[PDB]
């Protein structure tokens, strides 16, 4: 009753598609086409399903790199350096939701969870008839994956001030 | 702040050779035996260019021709970082840069490509130094005055710091010293800002409270004449006993509260117009009720109209996030297996079935015509309510017109109207006065607000006064002077036992001679000027290292220190290098010195903490001869 | 004779056409939902019922929006729900103890008008005026709270009726 | 200003012998050879002491050892003056001096006595400069002396500019010396600046006072809207201010006969306003909630900041995916994910946990260092908008409550033609406070007055003239210096030079970059630049009328960059000095303390040097040194 709205608006059947796009975009720009580490999968929804950070991801275009996205938060004209630290806390808060999204993702043959703390994305699948609004979250997830691809673990952890 | 240089790197312009690397050592005196030629060194230009300089001072004759990219490696509290800048080429300056980070850099890319721009690197350095917070704080570049001693400044008695030849630069540095000394801090700036805001708030609060208190008090003074006037009007049944403020006030509230006033007019005698006037008054009292009810109904109807549309929007915003569960149904396979081990498991199928069922329910709820019927009925009722309100207003107009005509005809009607008008307005004035007097009671929030704001101002004043920016500075300078003296006990000077002082405003040293105090400008020979420069700068860097969060990078560059001597003299230079070594070893790897000098290996050979390798030769020779011959 | 009947059917249509899931039993017929029925048990005027409907709808929209902004999650509402339940139990007991003598509908009016005015604890938030009433109306629609100590028996009587 | 030094005179410490004497030629370069590194620097100490310097520095070891009274004879436009000072020897400085004046003082007293104090002679000199009793005589000593430290120094150009106060004074003086601004206008400009900075503060205080709190706006707006609904006043097509509202309400009150004209339109308008208030309230409440939660999280992170350690770094918990997985696993199910139950599932869970924990350990090995973070700017800003929005929310709620409550029982009877009176009976009372709030006149008058004074002073000073004249004078000085440099030895005798006032130095305009004298080597060039600039300035000061700077110059060892070819360069500088002196009809005097060979000079026009004038210990007569 007091949770129907939230349960409908944050259902894992959307997180699964978001993670699928994130992996498919991470493999493309990886140096040796290796699929991403497992921990980074937990950082997809806590950034795309929060409006104030999704707008930042939307503004700086592709060739800016993750560093520009991180820097926008500390800009004097914006002054939102606190949200950067809160990204990690919010990611902690939503462990179960992302976990279920990953479960649905693999069980639908969208990702193969190798026995190496790694997840191979899959090609040859396309949806149709979706709404315009989600059709932007999908591209945002893909762009974020591409940004994550170009860098290494240590650089990403330092840039987003995450603690794994 | 831990920030040191590990090495320099060059990328040959001709794409047939490996990049050339010159590797320094952390936490020791790096004696680069070089500069043995006319012209300037090639190291300082590169370091300055890589850290975001606006111009290229690199020798264009013999270096800029052979290499395409320049770079340095810096060890910082966040690990190691490689910075690189593209060779300007046909323009005096350029902004392309490349950045890399790691725990310990070990591989240098053969090919470099643009990664960022100079402004980004300046922002990065500012953040690394804590200089992006709320004069107060400098920028990174302004700190150069503490870490560089050019050739014509290292033994010059009329100049002590790099970049102090213009009015603007001198004022900048003079404003900056207070922050670097640790007197000013971010928290004090924030506290000052907050205290100013609180004071500005309290001013206005007190002003308005005082005005309201005046207005209420002057009326509470006239309360007695007001009460006598009330008794005259007959609204208050006149008492004859003595009454205090409480009794008169109370009586006034009961008078106000009545559904009607005590008309001091007899009813046994009725004229022709009195009954008509009373009937009209009662009829208007009646119509008021219907009009109010219609108003209430119309308001609620509009509010419902808004709520319905908002809920309509919510439904679609809820459906468009669930729709995708329909597509996830078509890709799931006939079998059902565990995500981890592949064991038979249908949980995902149940989840997708539940979601598709919810989607179906929501889509059914969005039925159009079933809902589109409701607006028709809603509109049908809105018009009825509006027309009824219009009729009520028309009746009110008619009754008012009749009352006006009747009171115009007779005479007693006019007198009765005058009496009622006077009594009503008197009651209204008393009502407002009593309300405003209620607001300003002892427990009224309007008093506690001011009291708490005063308390906050008191506390903030106490805090900001508990730690002053002058005593901090004066206590900081004492230890710097003492350390400088201790260092100076070892070097060569005319009078080692005379303490010195550093003058913040003057930007120089002041030797406290027994008979007189002499500025550094009036002490002879370079052997003394070099000693004083060394002592002051080393003591300053020790201080900056012994304190937390200071933004001064912990490395120092000394260009050609021994030129005062011709590059009997061995002992003095040996003592200088030995003092440098002692200071650097005492800091346990947190302080780096880079020295460019000609002095042979026999003066700094066997000194602890001093290292110099013969491969580092600078100026031209750092370019491999292979490139010099190929190009 | 005719305006009264058209008015009543318009009232039924306006009042009873929506729910979390339109029940097919109440689809062809306009049986009022549980909360509106619980209100009509005490016989509140018509405009007050309209106000209650608006409160419920607006609260639903607000919860949808806050969830869709990522500002709230599942676990946020559970403490609020249990707090509402506990508070309503305490106030129901107190109202029953204090004014057992009054007519039962009077007790319903009382509880209905005290439960809404009292504040409720929650997070660092500024709930507008029309939020708590909507949550209470959702709870009532589920027959977890009531505006009558024996609302359940009158509700069986109404469904029979 | 005509001012030159004609002679120096000494008296023995023991009053048993006649005074000694040295005299220079007036209006001619005077070269004083001697013995270097023999304490020969006595002329400058003597002159500085005689002219009222605050501390004595005459050589106690050799000269003061035998003499106790000193003095100098100077020829000024008022005539000729002998100024003498006393050197008791037990104190650094003394106030006792003797003064004599005449049209020409040939006689020399054999004994001296107190005749004037330091303050009196300083007043006399300041008056002699024709200054306003702010410039002074001593302050002008930056255009006459050139010690050994400064004559060929590429860092310092003018004497007495090492400290901060001295250069501050000199930077204030230059505009006066250049003749750009007269004495009175400097006094006016100080007042103008003070008023300029004061007026802005007063205007800010006016603006601060004019504001008013929230609920007091709310009450007025509520009352006006209620009056509007009854039909007493017309609908305002544009948002009104407090002034218009109060004026219209006063007009309504004074009406002799009210006439309510409530109509459907009037009722509908109030409800529309109510809807708008609803929307604004919901929006602002959402924003306030967002800010409040943001602030709470920031505060919690600060709690993790300071209670961890004094350093600006946090204490925070880790994500611990593997630990959280294995903790959430219970005996009822082998799979946190799917809830299944199988031993193979347990083994797979353990293996995945171990691999993920290995990855976690690797990254933790990478990430061990602390995580400092400073976010005071955001904290302050957030705390600002929290209050700024709370106020507005309270105002909106208060406004809405009245509109909505005007449909309850409270207004069953208000629409009648009778109780409307009571409403007026409130409005006319309420205004008694509203007229008093948010208004003041005194500040307005003060602001207008200050603005008018500012306009008057600005019209009087006309600060364009000073800049124009200063620029033209600088152009003239630069041109003269460029012309003079042709006769000297420099690296490039064609590049024009410029004088920088604020920097107090020279700037040589290079081919692409203009270089300060500091960053140019070839030490012999600095001497040429110094000579050029100083001589140009002194030639300019005589070209005007009533200039304060005395007309004489002192140089100390200009040739020290040419250890005693060199003999071909020194002569160029000396003959340029002579030419400049000759070109001034004897109005300008130079004194030089130098030790070059006599064969380098003497044959030039305008130069003079006599075999006597030996200084140092040889300054004292040989008759003395035994019984004095």
């Amino acid at each position: 009753m007091l949770a129907r709205e939230a349960q409908n608006i944050q259902n894992p059947a959307l997180g699964a598609a978001l993670v699928w796009r994130f992996c498919c975009g991470y493999v493309k720009t990886n140096r040796v086409s290796a699929p991403p580490p497992l921990p980074f999968l937990f950082l997809v929804l806590p950034i795309i399903l929060h409006q104030e950070t999704s707008e930042f991801v939307k503004r700086t275009y592709k060739s800016s790199g993750l560093r520009a996205f991180a820097a926008k938060f500390g800009d004097s004209s914006v002054s939102k350096q606190d949200l950067l630290f809160q990204i990690h806390e919010r990611s902690i808060r939503w462990r179960q939701l992302s976990l279920r999204s990953i479960e649905l993702a693999v069980a639908s043959d969208l990702l193969k969870l190798q026995d190496g703390s790694d997840v191979i994305p899959l090609s040859k699948t396309k949806a149709r008839g979706l709404s315009d609004e989600v059709k932007t979250l999908m591209d945002l997830a893909e762009k974020l994956g591409s940004w994550f691809g170009e860098l290494s673990i240590h650089e990403v952890v330092t840039t987003l001030k995450v603690k794994l | 702040m831990y920030f040191q240089i590990r090495g320099i790197i060059l990328w040959p312009r001709n794409k047939n050779f490996k990049p050339h690397t010159i590797r320094f050592e952390l936490g020791k005196v790096n004696v680069i035996s070089g500069a043995s030629r006319t012209g300037k060194s090639a190291v300082i230009p590169i370091i300055d260019y890589c850290l975001g300089a606006n111009t290229c001072s690199i020798p264009v004759k013999t270096i800029r021709k052979y290499c395409e990219w320049f770079g340095i490696v810096v060890a910082t509290e966040q690990g190691e970082k490689l910075l690189a800048r593209k060779e300007p080429g046909n323009q005096r300056s350029t902004t392309d840069m490349f950045v890399l980070e790691a725990e310990n850099i070990t591989s240098i890319p053969i090919r470099l490509e643009k990664n960022t721009n100079v402004i980004a690197v300046k922002r990065m350095l500012d953040d690394l130094a804590n200089l992006s917070n709320l004069d107060g704080r400098p920028a990174f570049r302004d700190l150069a005055a503490f870490t560089f001693q050019p050739q014509n400044v290292v033994a010059n008695p009329d100049v002590l710091f790099f970049k102090t030849n213009t009015y603007e630069h001198r004022e900048k540095l003079r404003k900056i010293f207070p922050y670097v000394l640790g007197a000013i801090t971010s928290e004090l700036m924030a506290k000052q800002f907050e205290l100013n805001r609180i004071r500005l708030f309290l001013r206005r609060k007190e002003r308005e409270l005082k005005d309201a208190q005046d207005v209420s008090a002057q009326w509470l003074a006239d309360l007695k004449s007001k009460y006598s006037e009330a008794q005259e009007l007959g609204l208050v049944p006149k008492p004859q006993e003595q009454l205090s403020r409480k009794q008169m006030i109370s009586q006034l509230e009961e008078v106000i509260s009545r559904t009607d006033l005590t008309l001091k007019v007899t009813v046994s005698t009725i004229s022709d117009a009195l009954s008509e006037l009373n009937t009209l008054e009662s009829e208007e009292r009646l119509v008021s009720r219907e009009l109010t009810t219609m108003r209430h109904r119309l308001e609620e109807m509009n509010r419902l109209r808004v709520g319905m549309h908002q809920y309509e929007n919510a439904l679609l915003m809820q459906r468009d996030r669930l729709k995708i569960s329909g597509w996830l149904l078509s890709n799931t396979n006939d079998e059902s297996d565990c995500p981890m081990c592949g064991s038979h498991t249908d949980s995902a199928k149940q989840k997708l079935q539940a979601l598709v069922q919810r989607l179906s329910d929501v889509e059914a709820a969005v039925g159009a015509d079933a809902h589109k019927e409701v607006p028709a009925a809603f509109d049908r009722e809105l018009q009825r309510v509006t027309t009824e309100v219009a009729n009520a207003t028309e009746r009110l107009r008619a009754i008012q017109s009749r009352k006006r005509t009747l009171t115009s005809r007779s005479k007693e009607a006019r007198e009765q109207q005058f009496s009622t008008r006077r009594a009503e307005r008197f009651i209204g004035n008393v009502e407002s006065a009593l309300e405003l007097h209620r607001k300003l009671g002892s427990d009224s929030e309007l008093v506690e607000e001011v009291r708490k704001l005063k308390e906050m101002v008191q506390t903030l004043e106490k805090e900001l006064r508990e730690k002053d920016v002058e005593l901090r500075k004066n206590q900081a300078l004492r230890v710097i002077n003492a350390q400088a003296g201790n260092i100076l006990q070892g070097l060569d000077v005319e009078d080692p036992s005379a303490p010195i002082s550093l003058e913040i405003n003057d930007l120089t040293i002041k030797v406290l001679g027994d008979e007189r105090d002499d500025y550094l400008s009036e002490i002879g020979s370079g052997s003394n000027w070099l000693s004083y420069h060394l002592a002051i700068l080393l003591s300053l860097h020790q201080f900056y290292l012994s304190q937390k969060n200071n933004p001064v990078p912990s490395f120092l560059i000394l260009d050609q220190p021994s030129q005062v001597y011709f590059p009997e003299d061995v002992e003095a230079v040996r003592r200088a290098f030995k003092a440098m070594g002692n200071v650097v070893i005492k800091e346990k790897g947190k302080l780096q010195l880079i020295v460019l000098d000609h002095a042979p290996r026999e003066v700094w050979g066997e000194i602890d903490g001093v290292v110099g390798l013969p491969e580092w030769r600078d100026g031209i020779k750092l370019v491999p001869m292979e490139w010099l011959t190929g190009v | 004779w005719y305006k009264a009947y058209v008015q009543k059917i318009d009232r039924q249509m306006v009042l009873s056409s929506r729910a979390q899931a339109p029940v097919k039993e109440k689809a062809q017929e306009y049986l009022p939902d549980k909360f509106v029925q619980q209100l009509e048990i005490i016989g509140l005027p018509y405009e007050e019922i309209l106000g209650a409907i608006s409160d419920y709808l607006m609260a639903s929209f607000d919860r949808t929006d806050w969830a869709a902004r990522g500002e709230v999650d599942e676990t946020s509402f559970d403490d609020l729900d249990t707090a509402l339940q506990r508070t309503w139990k305490n106030k129901q007991r107190i109202c029953g103890l204090t004014h057992s003598e009054k007519s039962e509908q009077d007790q319903g009016k009382l509880l209905y008008f005290e439960c809404m005015q009292f504040n409720i604890p929650l997070q660092a938030m500024s709930p507008p005026s029309h939020f708590i009433p909507g949550c209470y109306h959702i709870l009532a629609d589920s027959l977890a709270v009531g505006w009558h100590p024996n609302y359940t028996t009158q509700l069986k009587n109404k469904k029979v009726a």
